[PDB]
């Protein structure tokens, strides 16, 4: 046959070269006579490379490979929410078969220039940090960053476990689907993730696409594409998608693997010549749609880990150029206690405020600044300070304490303005700094119980009017008192 | 029509076979029809038995060995003329924002031997753009390179906006921006604030023609993009005579793009991993951007700096191009000062007496020895008190805080957003303007007087109103 | 089909063709290919030949004819060439047609030995205060000029070749100085710009550029330097003298890495190949001073080496220095505050030049150079005392540093330099304000020019001073400074 079919001429690193397959096309996928697959990544004139999804102790020299006809595809549609599938689309939770409306490639097209609308509804994370200075938009590809064991997942968890306020509602506009990639992350962790979902019944509006440690590279460089597409019906559909690349380092690896053993050239830290373009072919998919186009919209949270703060290595800059933004971690925050780990001055949202509910934007617009001449000042608070300079330091103490959040415990938006409100305004500066935890924990349960009122204001119409600043500025006062 | 097979894939690499000699020549494009559009290749190498080596300017998924390839006789070609203001047009020509096609004229090639010797104009002249702050202090080079630094926060956009407007109004120039791996949001962003503010009318007179390689296009791609939108501003140059401007947003991106293809083509890597070809690269673009005796085109340039080491080969080839530099800095936008141009941090090469005079120079000298002056007083007004400080040293501090608030302008687009109608303000303006503050002149004048105006007719006549 | 004469192309790619046949031809001829490209032929091996393209891998195919030349690269050379603009195959590109050639040198020719040269006697004057008094050129000798970007390097060269106006337009031929300006990866804009300065003044007459500009072939670049050292050569061998200025030798160490990484040579230190030192090393050992036997002919070379952020440690930095016999460092920090020429006198050095430098500025510049690598020390370390006997040091180290500030375009004649030096070293400007000292030099020049013009005759004549001539410059002085 030969056109159709070919024979194994070598194989050995999960590549086996094959002769024949002369009408395959490129990136298709194969099937060996053991039954294990792999994609044609190499069509040269002798023979084609092909990338094994398996193990190579399953192919031998002189096989027979076929064709499929297909480009490497995934199931997508409602049908994969609450599932945990793998890079293929395949069904690994044990729940059995999954349901697709259709069937979508692992590669397709971004958003042109046309298409799209300038980014202006919050993706509202729940974490006082987050959303009140480094906000996210839906379109938006913020960039999650920073080096081990810092708290990345854990904000893009607490984001996923915020969504259930709208998810939990019958208006389809306000929801907010959610893909987790989990690249090369091990067995016991994704399962332990998946537990916690669960438990917080966020599993139901989640789906989970898993190339885990010991899975075949080209498994894990082709996840992160895979589940675009399956995050990508929402957006076609005048839905909201958020996907969450965890981690696109160890798939730039995996994508190294194969080029490597390819033998393409290489280039820095022995990446190809195509390793940025694997990264921006991918993070341009999140995009807002326009009007015309049903307004739909997917929302990237990639993460990056960075070696002893790096951000001038090869993948890091990639990424950091690619994105519309980072949220920076770091170690020395987290063990002083400051968690999440943000670094205020090494992070920003490109797209700022056009994606920051209004009620926030007014009473973070100072919060900005208060923490900007904190950190010019922060070295002083080491005895002869001018009444000005240790005005600063009081607030600035405060404020960051006030940003200090517990992990699984996002704060809803009418929740957080108030906290915010008290902060900036100097409502804190008497309150002594080790009670500033019990404070906010009161402070809420003193809104809803005498309230209730102010907070629904703030839910519904999302500003702060004339009368509702003065309605804060004396509940606050009110409490503080006491 | 001549006619090849495809013989092999290997990423953005396409290997492609022809009957002897009747190989396509280096740097022309080829085209294989698709299921959506046509997948172009930019012929690279000969590799030898009628083979030739290519890089894809799209996606190469599907492709299958044995395929149709058409060569189409030359370079990519791109529509020139009046046709392309207003439109948005991709690395291979085609129109990409749903309007057909750009009825056009000609097509020229992108690929273009740059200006003979003797076809180089031979006195280095300015460019009046018409806002203070840089005809003052950082003048533009007819036919130049200005290298743009700083990203938002800065207003950017509107600063690249202003320049296209003053140009076009005060010396009759269009301009070309291509955006070189530009990020696709904020190419939807650009296009749709464009539009807002005049400089874009799909139903008027458009001033400015839009290309973009974005970043989600392969290396070949990016790598091009420059020469495609540069092609359209030097059509303007070549046939119409125009003092032309051409934005490249981003520069850096074209050099890792450069870097990415030669990767890509097994070259081996020069230092810190560039290309080897790097600074031909860069002398490939750049030398095609000059005075001629027809015109001019003068190219603003978006300039990033890796790990903020300026030495990077990336930076340092490209400044070896640069004519002047416009530092846009978030220092100066939260002072309140628009467009926000660091008045010490933006050099030009022209700044000086044999090309702008020997009154210019001596006005903007002091005006920079003024604002240094002052600048280095600023940590003893914070600590002592306003009063420790010499008669003439009280008399130039006061003067500088003037100077500072008269070298922000309103700008004409911007007035959409601001309400503010804006101003244009001549070079000769500018020098005498400045020229008689620092005689002195309107030390009774307050400083409010200064903020957000022209000339310094305007400066008389806001004064009278802050009062009377 | 002549396969000895003639080749055909077998595949071409990173500025490489490979021929096929050319069986008779030698290594580094010039070819010609069907287009009217040129190339050179490399590497000869068993079955094929190795050609570098002298332009746009884009004008030579697979299968096209391949044309012998029996030539080396070469190039035209001679007096011809004067007051034109060529590029480095000898191509006239002012526009102004066929070049005048007495006969072709080739781009590579060995440098004269150990017996053919002469110690450095004569001087090459630049006309710039600064050089002339601390780092003196001699004819024959090779000095660098370094520094970082921006820092007036071609400045140096430029005012030099300009200020060979006041010899070139005599008789005297053993004192005429032909020049040689050599642009290796500038833009073409500043190029044409800066001939349109040559002619401006004058100088174009006696000068002769040769360009391999920006977006020039990068072996068009590698060549540039040699064939315009070839040219050069010609007024050193038939007994006149010439000087050759490189700007600048960095670019094109940047163009020679280009094709040896593009040929697939290992990369070493900053990926520039092993030999990238004897690019540079057999160039400039075609700069010399030659015998009584060969005419006495002199080839002056002034290399110019861009640094990045001052650092002169670097690989390509280092090299250079260690061919030349010294370089005039241009210091950045200098440079932006003023202080133009740039010199940093502690890493500046002629290894030569002052058995060459004339004898007239030798005794007024009387330690000048010692002594202002030693003002710079103090001066760093006064930012703990206000005190008594380095505080007058300072105020003439001050005085010596404004009067070495010199305008571009404005060269000097030795007899104007010598009193200016007097009136320093003597402490004759220690009485005077800071801020005067630049009008105090033409006005101090509008008095010996208009009064005492017969002492500015005698230095010119001799090159010296005699004792008489020294108490003469003596009373002359002082009595300016009271008015
Ligand atoms: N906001 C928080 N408050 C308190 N503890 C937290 C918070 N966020 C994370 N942690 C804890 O910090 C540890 C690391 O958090 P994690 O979210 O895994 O960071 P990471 O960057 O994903 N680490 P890794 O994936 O192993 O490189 C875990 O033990 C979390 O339980
Ligand atoms: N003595 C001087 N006084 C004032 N300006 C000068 C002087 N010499 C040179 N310049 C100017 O300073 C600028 C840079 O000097 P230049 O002679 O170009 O040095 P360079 O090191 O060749 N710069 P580049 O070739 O761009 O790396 C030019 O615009 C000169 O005209
Ligand atoms: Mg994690
Ligand atoms: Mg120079």
């Amino acid at each position: 046959n030969l056109n159709e079919t070919g024979r194994v001429l070598a194989v050995g690193d999960g590549i086996a070269r094959v002769f024949g397959l002369n009408n395959i096309q490129a990136e298709e996928l194969v099937e060996f006579s053991s039954g294990v697959k792999g994609m044609a990544l190499n069509l040269e004139p002798g023979q084609v490379g092909i990338v094994l999804f398996g193990s190579d102790r399953l192919v031998k020299e002189g096989e027979l490979v076929k064709r499929t006809g297909n480009i490497v595809d995934v199931p997508v549609g409602p049908g994969l929410l609450g599932r945990v599938v793998d890079a293929l689309g395949n069904p690994i939770d044990g729940k059995g078969p999954i349901d697709a409306a259709g069937r979508s490639r692992a590669q397709v097209k971004a958003p042109g220039i046309l298409p799209r609308r300038s980014v202006h509804e919050p993706v509202q994370t729940g974490l006082k940090a987050v959303d009140a200075l480094v906000p996210i938009g839906r379109g938006q590809r913020e960039l999650i960053i920073g080096d081990r064991q810092t708290g990345k997942t854990a904000v893009a968890l607490d984001t996923i476990l915020n969504q259930k306020r709208w998810n939990n509602g019958s208006d389809e506009s306000k929801k907010l689907y959610c893909v987790y990639v989990a690249v090369g992350q091990k067995r016991s962790t994704v399962a332990q993730l998946v537990q916690t979902l669960e438990q917080h019944d966020a599993m139901k509006y989640s789906i989970i696409v898993a190339a885990t440690a010991s899975e075949a590279a080209p498994l894990q460089y082709l996840a992160p594409f895979t589940a675009a597409s399956i995050g990508e019906w929402f957006r076609d559909n005048g839905k909201h998608a958020l996907i969450v690349y965890d981690d696109l380092s160890k798939q730039a690896v995996a994508y190294r693997q194969l080029s490597l053993l390819l033998r393409r050239p290489p280039g820095r830290e022995a990446y190809p010549g195509d390793v940025f373009y694997l990264h921006s072919r991918l993070l341009e998919r999140a995009a807002k749609l326009s009007e015309k186009e049903g307004s739909g919209s997917l929302t990237a949270l990639p993460v990056i880990e960075t070696q002893g703060g790096d951000v001038s290595a090869y993948i890091p800059t990639n990424v950091i150029s690619i994105t519309d933004g980072q949220i920076f971690l770091e170690a020395e925050l987290f063990y002083k206690g400051i968690r999440p780990a943000i670094n205020v001055g090494l992070s920003v949202s490109r797209v700022g405020s056009a994606a920051q509910v209004k009620a926030l934007k007014q009473v973070a617009g100072s919060l900005k600044l208060f923490l900007a001449q904190y950190r010019e000042v922060a070295a002083f608070a080491q005895s002869d300070l001018d009444a000005s300079t240790k005005q600063t330091l009081v607030r600035g103490e405060r404020l960051t304490q006030l940003l200090k959040q517990n992990q699984y415990s996002p704060l809803a938006t009418e929740e957080q303005v108030p906290l915010i409100y008290a902060g900036v305004n100097g409502h804190l500066d008497g309150i002594e700094l080790s009670r500033i935890g019990e404070f906010e924990s009161s402070f809420l349960s003193y809104l809803k119980s005498n309230h209730n009122e102010l907070l629904t204001e703030i839910r519904e119409k999302g500003e702060l009017s004339k009368e509702l600043l003065a309605s804060l500025k004396s509940a606050t006062e009110s409490f503080v008192a006491t | 029509p001549i006619t090849g097979k495809v013989t092999a894939v290997i990423g953005a690499i396409v290997d492609v076979h022809f009957e002897q000699s009747e190989l396509p020549a280096i740097l022309n494009a080829l085209e294989i029809k698709t299921p959506q559009g046509k997948l172009v290749l930019e012929v690279a190498q000969h590799l030898g038995e009628n083979t030739v080596r290519t890089i894809a300017m799209d996606g190469t998924e599907g492709l299958v060995r044995g395929e149709k390839v058409l060569d189409t006789g030359g370079p990519i070609s791109v529509p020139v003329g009046r046709e392309t203001l207003g439109r948005i047009i991709n690395v291979i020509g085609e129109p990409i924002d749903e309007r057909g096609p750009i009825k056009s004229k000609l097509r020229k090639p992108i690929h273009a031997d740059p200006p003979s010797f003797a076809e180089q104009s031979t006195s280095a002249e300015i460019l009046e753009t018409g806002i203070k702050v840089v005809d003052l202090l950082a003048p533009y080079a007819r036919g130049g390179k200005i290298g743009l630094f700083g990203g938002a926060g800065v207003g950017k956009t509107v600063f690249i906006q202003e320049l296209i407007n003053n140009i076009a109004k005060a010396h009759g120039g269009f301009s070309v921006f291509t955006g070189v791996g530009e990020r696709t949001r904020e190419g939807n962003d650009l296009y749709r604030e464009m539009k807002e503010t005049g400089v874009i009318n799909l139903e008027g007179e458009s001033k400015v023609a839009l290309v973009f390689g974005q970043m989600n296009e392969p290396p070949g791609a990016r790598a091009r993009v420059a020469l495609t939108g540069l092609t359209i501003a030097e059509y303007f140059r070549d046939e119409e005579g125009q003092d032309v401007l051409l934005f490249i947003d981003n520069i850096f991106r074209f050099t890792q793009a450069g870097s990415e293809v030669s990767a890509l083509l097994g070259r081996i890597p020069s230092a810190v991993g560039y290309q080897p070809t790097l600074a031909t690269d860069m002398g490939l673009l750049q030398e095609r951007i000059t005075t001629t005796k027809k015109g001019s085109v003068t190219s603003v340039q978006a300039v990033y700096v890796p790990a903020d080491d300026l030495t990077d080969p990336a930076p340092a080839t490209t400044f070896a191009h640069l004519d002047a530099t416009t530092v846009l800095s978030r220092g100066i936008s939260e002072l309140g000062i628009y467009p926000a141009v660091d008045p010490l941090d933006s050099k030009s090469r022209l700044l000086d007496a044999a090309v702008v005079g020997q009154e210019h120079y001596d006005v903007a000298s002091k005006v920079q020895e003024t604002l240094q002056t002052y600048k280095s007083l600023q940590d003893i007004i914070a600590i002592l008190g306003m009063d420790e400080l010499s008669e003439q040293d009280k008399l130039t501090v006061e003067r500088a805080r003037k100077i500072q608030r008269f070298l922000s302008q309103p700008f004409a687009v911007a007035e959409v957003f601001t309400g503010i109608p804006g101003k244009l303000v001549r070079l000769k303006d500018t020098v005498a303007s400045f020229k008689a503050v620092l005689e002195g002149k309107y030390d009774n004048i307050p400083e409010h007087a200064f903020y957000m105006v022209g000339g310094i007719e305007d400066v008389v006549a806001k004064a009278e109103k802050l009062a009377a």
